[PDB]
């Protein structure tokens, strides 16, 4: 759904960092 | 555009939210049972309650609480990080007024949540779960089952005037204010109601004729097993014929008991024919409606608030929003989208209905101060 | 390819949907309860009624009906958008056919939809909200607890003999055709109900013997409030065999009577042991089930007359239909994937199936009538 | 990177996935049943029962067995497919080691899987779904109501004395260990019972004082029907007052039975109070629930087995996945997400831990298998 | 849900329009 | 929902083969 999808997407931005 | 910055402090929200959701889940319970107050209170007293459909819904309910209560209470944390998020300098007479935003902002939507609660969740849940007119109906079918059980208890101790006299009066307010089957069977039931006081009362003398009604219910249940309902109401009808034959003087009083105990019978019947939509409310589906409820009108407190603050700085002119009206209204939207948790188109316009509200409110807010500043210059 | 044409006409099928679905949303109400005949028909007289889950679900399933009330009035709409997407003069004398394909592919969906409606729902609701097995079963015990009733206002009129010969006849019948606490509950019950009976019917002369039948019955609670179970059985048919002293003359029947009770109490542990899954339908639910069946039958009934015309005329040679079918059955079950509301491969593949089902009859069509053509020629 | 050979083998994995379900898919029905067996016995025995929402909820369970029992049974297949997918040769001394690769990851699984079920399930499900609060309260008072109506079944008996002492008794045992309207429910039903009660014992002598007594329970009923009930509770106390008057040596024991009565309209009051989440259980949620357990345990114990096994012949050196650690724990988060049908982050949460867990046990077991090969060299 | 992923692509096909 | 889409994205890939 789409709080999957904005799930997977914060973890994706998250462990690449600033 | 760039992702450092923007990923650096969505990752600071992200620890806020997880931290402040942590301290929160120690107090799920209470906030739960705060936000069930509304939703329990306009539930009749007699089904006040709420069912569980899976059995990790208390730990879902306890852990969406939390991360709600999180995403609440960070939200000082996320004006913090958008007033920094953008300062080129902003002629810096003018940037210190940073805790002015962040206040202001928190205050906003802590009294958009509190009103939110206060008005809206108590009046809109008595306008959806209550009906008001089924539940006066079966209010005034419990109290005419509560005169004709008075009457039964009346008939017990043999006073048939009393019971004759109630039945009457019961018909009479009944009057003034269906399957086949389940009529046949509510019969039946008040039949034997009947046949009971009879024997309860005039049991010790009357013993010959409660037999031949008895006798004559026996053959009501037969004709109700092979499906025969014509013969069960004559049957019956005959049974409280002979029934009447107990108290020869007051046959017309057992008869009108007799009639009182048919037509609540019907009456039951219509009210279950007529209710065709029972509540049965669930534990997440309106923990979901409630926080929802709540992040909506924080945000319709809110964004108006945050938007005129930065315009009296000025961060974003009239021009951009006219120009990027559309484009809002899709990312808002989409985050309305993202927040809803069913995948429905009608929900999806209910979320996002706040939300371009909350837009328009600060784009006119926005437009007033550029007026009064241009009037003032 | 390119946007303008589609998204244009994309926007006018859109604002079509959206205006009917405004003009339905008056009659909401009455077209929810014609789509839920069919499946409350199908439900038990005494339990037809659908629950509802959440609060706003009554505005949830108005908005879906009208929501697809308007999906299914503006099919004209977008059959004329079709008809004239593709238009490159069609050798003229044979464009003039728009009128004939409008109505006719209107009119298919229209009896697409009635003869899902009028045949399938009735006939597949019954198919499985039905068990007519457990139903008959529950009709016999509850006709079996009528004839207990029945002899048991035998003896309470002071009749041993027809209570005996019915509790034997209704033992007969039920052996012609479960936890311990259950069914030790239940025999309690069956018990007291018995204990009451006596009482009421022999309480005028043998009330030495009722009083040690109920001391019996109390060694039986209190037996049965430490888990000892064993203890309340021996308890109860004590209870049971002192009752039988005050008729000396029919203890057999009043045994039989106390037969019949523990046999029922039996019978009924049972039946609430085999039935481990009970029906409680959902509004939204059953609406949705309703809506899909209906719209996949409309596309049943459109989609090969639609190919079949525009192959009369020519858009869709069998060529390309043989070459893009894989690509085909994948966007048919996308668009199955977004019609259905349920994240679930099971619902998507029932929803696919009407629609590979409708592309193969077809392509069926477009392959006949050219056969015929090429007949012809 | 490229797709050809694992578009290839992925299709082969679907295959066998497809086949092993339309196998399995026949005995869908006992699988179910030993699914549910576990949660089943968890519940209470007088409500061991599960409800389905729609009414295709059936075939969407029989159906979500069948395709998880083809996707246990084909891990042998993907087994094979994976290490089929590396053999670079593998120093082919080593290459040989495909059967015990296929069968220890295929044992793994299946010993995950049964100690999933056999440990994991009970023990959960009788932690979430049992109060053992409100259960032991609940039998109190149903114990409670038993001696009531022992108690009732003496004074119908005419044995006020006894009556008396079982009422006393049982008011001490309660005491040792609401809303108006319901209470006042409660409280004319007590009264009722205690009036048939009288009614039955001492009707045949006192008829004129129970008819007082039953006058003042209708004028109780009048100040109920207009929301009156400290009028309603005074009738009531008069109503129980004129009923002592039939015994007059034993009234104290008449008004303790009141008492009691009272008592326990109380405490029911106070219980229907204290219970607001009541438990109605969910076949498609259970189901999807025990499946991503059993499923979840299954990988804890086959993906570290999987690792160690590659890491003995080295496909999968520690620095790869030092390295590709963040993006594995991402990739398990996406799969979680998948698997779990509901789309809420906290089953995403509870569905990836399993799968963190299995990774962190894969790269310690890896680590732990290289520095004992470094200390045999 | 694929739904909202519908609605997401209407409402951004439409607001720029043909 | 995910299971769409990775049902969707199977399907994609599967008919296209090796």
């Amino acid at each position: 759904g789409a709080g999957e999808m904005v799930f997977i997407l914060v973890a994706a931005l998250l462990i690449l960092g600033p | 555009d760039h992702l450092t910055e923007l990923r650096s402090r969505l990752m600071r929200a992200t620890i806020a939210v997880l931290i402040l959701g942590t301290i929160s889940l120690v107090f799920a319970k209470p906030i739960f049972g705060l936000l069930m107050q509304p939703v329990l209170d306009a539930l009749p007293p007699e089904n006040r309650s709420l069912i569980y459909t899976s059995g990790i819904e208390e730990l879902n309910v306890l852990m969406k609480v939390g991360v709600y209560a999180g995403i609440f209470l960070t939200t000082p944390v996320i004006l913090m990080q958008i007033w920094g998020f953008v300062s080129p300098g902003l002629y810096p007479e003018e940037r210190r007024f940073a805790a002015p935003f962040v206040a202001f902002g928190s205050i906003a939507f802590l009294l958009g949540a509190a009103f939110a609660y206060f008005a809206v969740l108590p009046s809109m849940f008595t306008f959806l779960l209550n009906e008001e007119e089924t539940l006066a109906l079966e209010q005034r079918l419990d109290t005419a089952r509560l005169r004709a059980d008075d009457a039964l208890r009346f008939l017990r101790l043999g006073e048939a005037e009393e019971a004759g006299r109630i039945a009457k009066e019961t018909s009479t307010q009944l009057r003034a204010e269906p399957a086949a089957s389940v009529e046949m069977t509510g019969r039946l039931d008040g039949l034997g109601r009947l046949l009971d006081a009879a024997s309860v009362g005039y049991g010790a003398q009357s013993r010959g004729v409660l037999r031949q009604a008895v006798e004559k219910r026996v053959e009501a249940v037969t004709a109700y097993e092979k499906k025969d309902f014509a013969a069960a109401a004559a049957a019956m009808d005959g049974s409280a014929s002979l029934l009447a034959g107990i108290a020869p003087t007051r046959t017309e009083e057992l008869a009108g008991l007799w009639r009182l105990e048919k037509e609540l019978a019907t009456a039951h019947a219509a009210h279950e024919a007529a209710r065709w939509t029972r509540p049965m409310l669930s534990m997440h589906e309106q923990l979901s409606l409630v926080l929802l409820l709540i992040l909506a009108f924080g945000i319709i407190f809110e964004l108006p608030l945050v938007m005129a603050l930065l315009g009296v700085v000025g961060v974003v002119k009239s021009s951009w929003l006219f120009r990027y009206q559309r484009h809002a209204f899709v990312v808002a939207l989409i985050a309305a989208a993202i927040i809803t948790p069913t995948g429905d188109v009608v929900n999806l316009s209910l979320m996002a209905g706040p939300m371009l509200l909350a837009y328009e409110l600060g784009v006119l807010l926005v437009w007033m101060v550029e007026r009064r500043r241009a009037r003032n210059s």
